[PDB]
């Protein structure tokens, strides 16, 4: 017969393999396809739809409460509402979100991020919000001075209840790690923060309520990508199911 | 879009002998064939053919047999039953090879005061058993026939309610006077010994008991007429009548 | 809903080929139809 | 080739008020199938075919690899054969009663294992070779017989521990297909019931086996058949009763009955 | 020689592959093909013949008797004559049959049923009978006047024997599963019920037989096809065959 | 087959100061995911198209084998099995949880290993088999068992200590997709917990295995199954909580949060 | 940056095949604008 | 290198197998044929005689 | 290269009546076989040809493997020897018998076994070779010897346990054509009985066997030979009775007869 | 009946290709009729 040499690798099974198998029933004739809504091709078209963020992560805070960041009158000038540390990896208010834990199963990403918040005071309560994104190199902004310095919008609330504050892909890199393993060093792809300020002040009228609340909603971009698959951490097995 | 009208009435001539019926119910040709002499390409045994022609190729009519409460079923085997009748028997004794046709006629009269129901099969290759092999006698019954001990079970261990993928005809009595099947020559090789093999078997098993209008009935039998079609015969020699 | 498979035998003999993936048209009526005068 | 042929379709219908086209309306007694579709006895609507058929084609039904033999080798005589009929499990000979007469090319598989005197799994490695041996040849008395030179009968060495021998078989019958069944003797002037139902012509002679050298352990052999290049003519009523023996349809017949039993025919 | 990298699968025997193999006798010319009448390509030209249901399976009916399901002149009004449950699945009457027997080689099917019912009677006895098919959801029609609801055919003895009641496929799904499998709960894939009912009566002259019967036989339609071939449950074995 | 289809570009942008267009403003109640883009919020550089978008793809990310199923062959017995469901182990079930609707092909890759009663490994050469038992076919009761004869059953037979088994199946329910989920009952006139969310159309059957001779040692199958040839319909929230059974969606949520609590809304 | 494969299949069956490496352009908007009066 | 999925029948060896394997001395050129009366293709002429 | 030659056919025959013509009427002192045919004796129908002719082609006839040698290796020495002939065994060399001279290449294929002192199969993994040693190289004295070292000689090493060694010959006589037989002396001045009916132009030498290491077990090499492109002239009268010794066709003729003897020669 | 083999030889020498699958005409009459006043 035909002269051969099998080499290294034969009989190997590499689960990531593209190789063609034999059918078990190759007369077999699968019922047609039909037509049904919403045929997703790439996960990335999830990617791109606004999640809720649990941006309400204070201890002692209990399920969908986590989902209403508080707003209150003030009484005090330039005050901070919020910070979040922004990273796609582990733990953090960004990692339950669609776009969280779908970077659970990436090692890579790359791309901008956009942030929707939605006011839920009354319709006679107003306010103006400035929320400021900071490019790496140094810790969270300590006053609205400083964060003010860095990539921001002004809300003001009105007939439009929601905002959008870009997080423009700010990176020397191409690709970051979605991970901040501390053994490989990987805050090294640290992305900087994200913080919210009151810029004037929410007033309400008489006897209405003082507090009301900010949704936060998250979603990634059209020039937003992720490499390399890996395991979910958060989704584990002690025995058979059964 | 309708089912029976001038389908009722036939006749059928062969060779000096013509059958009538003014209660048929149609003509069955099994597996859609007429019967038909053997190709040039198909054949192999060299000597030229007999082909007796009118002489065999006409009706001959069994004794009859007579339809009672307790009846099982009744069975012929072909070539078997006709091998020493007439000049048909002749032929198939004198040759050691026969190939041929059927034109089967069975009738069974009765009066609108009657009800039963008879299944008519032409069974290819109707091996027998039953809870032990088959003696010659039940196997080549002749002329005579042979009758079911478990006609469920066909006689073959499959079952009577699927044996209408065989051809066949049903006689009913408030429908039909008698069945007629027309059948081509079945066999895996070109011709065949008609003493040594059975290539069918015309099988009549009542499924409906004969009931009547009082407990006593007149007579009712049921009568058989075969005629042999488009045969051949080859190998001659002198006649051998059975593989005894 | 239509296997259309690949012939070639690396073998001489007929035997030596796989089974063949061709469908034929059945024609039911030798036995659903095995009358003459055929009435629909 | 390519196997695409569909089943049929269904088109619209409307109702039917005729004093003279009636469908429904059959009779059996002609020994012709029913002729009324679902159209003409509902009001349907339309269907385009979309189900093939290719798993129900003969080549298909028959086309997968069946148990048909199981000898075993001893340690003592080192020799064992079988006789070649695909009528010793039920499985396969249940599948082709469905047929009169068959045509068709076999592929045969074999797998060897070795086993202890307690039928537990042991470690054996030794070549057999299997011999075909046809009607006439002499046949092997010892595992040392001269009659394994295989000088004409042709032979197939493999390893009791290497992937499993296989190899394909023409349609070899004197006849021009086999025949399932056989209503007829096996010889002239005979007519013993042995020979009723039997015909040689089917039975092509027998696999011998042998190790090329003395076994250690047991050593048994399993005979897979393919039936390929299918042709089937005049189907038959399958069997519904169990096979008792090898090559007669006996059977035991004892309550006249196939499907299950119930109170009332009016209530499940 | 030409380096290659054989893979799982290697030496494996898959019953149902589709292989080439080596032929064990390469110069052998068989016998010719010559003509036989009753050629079949696919089973489904067998599925398509009517067979004769084993219907009267009442406690202590014993062979060729069960073939024939009892008519009988009536005292009630609106009576029922029949009830069976449309399983392809073992067991029942229609398991024994040729469709049914076709059934326990396949796992799934699809398609129209087609049941052609002949009368045994004197030519003098009559009758109307109501044959009726119910598609799935509850329970066996109780009386006639639910049983009309559904799918149904009106009877009438005369010149023409038989009668044929189609039993169209009304399924949600294009597939059925042709078992009952308690443990899988393949009653998911539930058919319907036909029951048939006295829509007249039987009425005979006097001293005529007041018993005649019915001979059921089913067949599949053109619309119907079965997937996957399975082993069946009814040819055992204990032994080797000798 | 060409991959090559990318992420989207930056082009320049400049300074707005526009009394009527303002994409920085939206209304989420719409039910819309915001339409502002980098370009409209900052003043923005040109990026050329450079990243691919193939990992992320529905067959880049189901096209890898995971373990499904992991069956035990005692030696007693010499013979277990294993329900065909993707709902035994947890990394492959919380993949499909992403989509309501799954039609798939499938490629099983079958590794078998031998071991003491102290589950270390140990040396053992046998052939195994593994029998496609579907729905209504007779199950085999032992190593022994007629059912293996494999008449219609497909079945695969490999070594012990060979390479892995292997083959492919087609998309085989009688619905047009699988279903990650059921929001309905398994059965007509019935009511109960454990019907509920069961959908029998996606249970095929059964794997059967068997050593082809009494095991000497125990021996372990791990099944793994790569989806390939994926359509995937109507995106779902994935799961959060982990899986508790194999038949339904019940969690433990103890603790109604998920991701990790801090002092302060204000300071990490 | 845009990996094109070679299709080849051994076999008979589709099944039989490798995964599909063609990449079909997504579509966010079922998801993204699913509203009826579409505004930007 | 290129993959492949030896099947059964891997390293069996059969008597009436039509394989073309290597050869040993694969630069000897033999004597020519010479014309000998009787040449015989068939066994089917003896047969006949 | 096609093999579809047919059988002859049969063409219709009619009644003779000739004064003349007479084809029955042979005179066999011609030494010429009879010219009736089948048509010119009986009234004959029409056949088409549909037989093949193949099977007995001088090719198919002797192109499958047969054992020829069968050199034992014992385990003190840890080699042995093959003198190359075709005249150990007597299949191949009685298939032989029919032909004068023969003129074809040989395809051998090697099976080594090993065995205990009792010849019962054990387990041995080693490396063998197999080298040709024509007439004039010097023999190999033990396993060790300089022989072995192959620089001219070809050789082939293959293992014990591993699949059968297998290679091509062309034809290699100083003659024209191998002679099955030969009336004459294998030297000149010399009419030694041992020395007649032995043709040196057939004996190309030996094949000699060893083990790369001193071997533990037996050892046993089947050499099988497969003739291929096979030309035969002059056919003979093949042989019947028995061979008793390799090199001459001494045969013992007690009862002067080849078939079986009957009472009469009326009755059977 | 008429099995037409592929030639194909993945070696350099002629010995080491397969069986010739080639059928050659028979002619008996070198045996059968081998006397020279050839009759009829
Ligand atoms: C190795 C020599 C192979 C020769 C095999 C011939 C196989 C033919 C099987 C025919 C089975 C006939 C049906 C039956 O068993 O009744
Ligand atoms: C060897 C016989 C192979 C038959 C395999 C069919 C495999 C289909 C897997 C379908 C998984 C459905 C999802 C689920 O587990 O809920
Ligand atoms: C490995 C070296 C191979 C050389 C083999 C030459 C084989 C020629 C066989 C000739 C047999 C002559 C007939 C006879 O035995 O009388």
């Amino acid at each position: 017969g035909l002269p051969t040499k099998p080499g290294p690798g034969s009989y190997q099974f590499m689960t990531t393999d593209e190789d063609c198998s034999p059918c078990i029933l190759p007369d077999f004739q699968p019922t047609p396809e039909i037509f049904i809504p919403g045929k997703v091709n790439n996960l990335l078209e999830i990617a791109q739809v606004e999640s809720i963020l649990e941006a309400n992560n204070r201890e002692g805070v209990e399920g969908v409460e986590r989902y209403v960041i508080p707003v209150s009158v003030q009484d005090a000038l330039d005050a901070q509402i919020y910070a979040l540390r922004l990273e796609l990896g582990g733990s953090g208010p960004l990692s339950s979100s669609l776009l969280g834990t779908l970077a659970k199963h990436y090692t890579q990403w790359s791309g901008s991020v956009e942030i929707t918040c939605m006011f839920t005071g009354t319709f006679m309560t107003t306010g103006k919000v400035l929320l400021a994104y900071t490019p790496p190199g140094g810790d969270m902004p300590r006053n609205r001075e400083e964060a003010m310095l860095g990539t921001h919008v002004i809300w003001d609330f009105g007939l439009q209840s929601s905002i959008t504050l870009v997080i423009p892909w700010i990176s020397a890199s191409h690709f970051r790690g979605v991970s901040n393993d501390d053994v490989l060093n990987y805050q090294y792809y640290a992305a900087g923060h994200v913080t919210i300020w009151y810029q004037t002040n929410m007033v309400i009228p008489p006897g209405f309520p003082n507090t009301a609340g900010i949704i936060m909603m998250i979603a990634a971009q059209p020039n937003f990508s992720f490499r390399i698959q890996k395991d979910r951490e958060d989704m584990t097995q002690t025995a058979i199911l059964q | 879009e309708a089912c029976g009208y001038s389908d009722r009435v036939a006749q059928l001539t062969l060779g000096n002998s013509t059958i009538t019926t003014q209660e048929a119910a149609n003509i069955c040709v099994a597996y859609g064939c007429w019967p038909a002499k053997l190709s040039d390409t198909d054949a192999t045994s060299v000597d030229k053919p007999t082909e007796p022609g009118v002489s065999a190729d006409r009706f001959y009519t069994l004794r009859s047999k007579p339809w009672q409460a307790d009846s099982k079923g009744w069975y012929w085997k072909l070539p078997d039953a006709l091998n020493n009748t007439g000049m048909f028997g002749q032929n198939a004794q004198f040759h050691y090879l026969y190939r041929g046709g059927w034109a089967v006629h069975v009738q069974c009269n009765a009066t609108k005061f009657h009800q039963g129901t008879l299944l008519v099969l032409a069974i290819p290759e109707h091996q027998i058993a039953t809870q032990e092999q088959p003696a010659f006698d039940r196997t080549m019954p002749g002329s005579e026939g042979g009758t079911f001990q478990e006609p469920f079970w066909l006689e073959d261990g499959t079952s009577l309610g699927n044996s209408l993928i065989y051809p066949h005809q049903w006689i009913n009595l408030r429908t039909n006077n008698s069945a007629t099947l027309i059948l081509p020559y079945v066999n895996a090789i070109p011709m065949d010994s008609a003493i040594r093999h059975s290539n069918w078997t015309l099988a009549i098993i009542p499924v409906a008991p004969l009931k009547y209008a009082a407990e006593t009935t007149p007579l009712v039998p049921i009568t058989v007429t075969i005629a042999p079609m488009e045969t051949e015969y080859n190998g001659l020699r002198r006649a051998i009548a059975s593989n005894q | 809903s239509t296997i259309n498979y690949n012939n070639i035998n690396y073998y001489s003999h007929a035997a030596s080929a796989a089974q063949n993936k061709q469908d034929f048209t059945q024609d039911p009526s030798k036995f659903t139809q095995p009358i003459a005068d055929v009435i629909k | 080739q390519a196997a695409g042929a569909l089943v049929a379709g269904t088109s619209t219908s409307t109702h039917s008020v005729a004093t003279d086209s009636t469908p429904a309306l059959q009779a059996a007694e002609t020994g012709a199938t029913s002729t009324a579709r679902d159209e003409s006895m509902i009001e349907t609507r339309t269907i385009v075919p979309t189900h093939g058929i290719h798993e129900t084609s003969v080549e298909s039904f028959f086309g997968r690899s069946s148990l048909v033999g199981m000898p075993l080798l001893a340690t003592g005589t080192s020799i064992t054969h079988w006789r070649i009929d695909f009528r010793e499990f039920v499985q396969l000979r249940a599948k082709m009663s469905w047929f009169t007469y068959m045509r068709f090319d076999v592929e045969f598989t074999i797998i060897a294992t070795s086993s202890t005197g307690q039928n537990v799994t042991t470690e054996q490695h030794t070549t057999y070779q299997v011999m075909y041996v046809p009607p006439g040849a002499p046949v092997p008395s010892n595992q040392d017989s001269f009659q394994w030179q295989s000088g004409c009968n042709p032979s197939v060495f493999a390893d009791t521990d290497g992937p499993p021998a296989q190899f394909s078989v023409p349609f070899m019958s004197s006849a021009n297909a086999y025949s399932t069944v056989y209503d007829g003797y096996a010889r002239f002037m005979d007519t013993d019931p042995d020979r009723y139902g039997i015909l040689p012509s089917n039975f092509l002679g027998f696999m011998y086996f042998r190790t090329l050298e003395d076994a250690a352990h047991q050593v048994r052999f399993r005979i897979y058949a393919k039936i390929k290049h299918t042709s089937c003519w005049i189907p038959r009523a399958p069997r519904q009763a169990p096979y008792k023996k090898r090559y007669n349809l006996v059977f035991s017949g004892d309550s006249d009955r196939i499907c299950s039993n119930r109170a009332s025919l009016t209530s499940y």
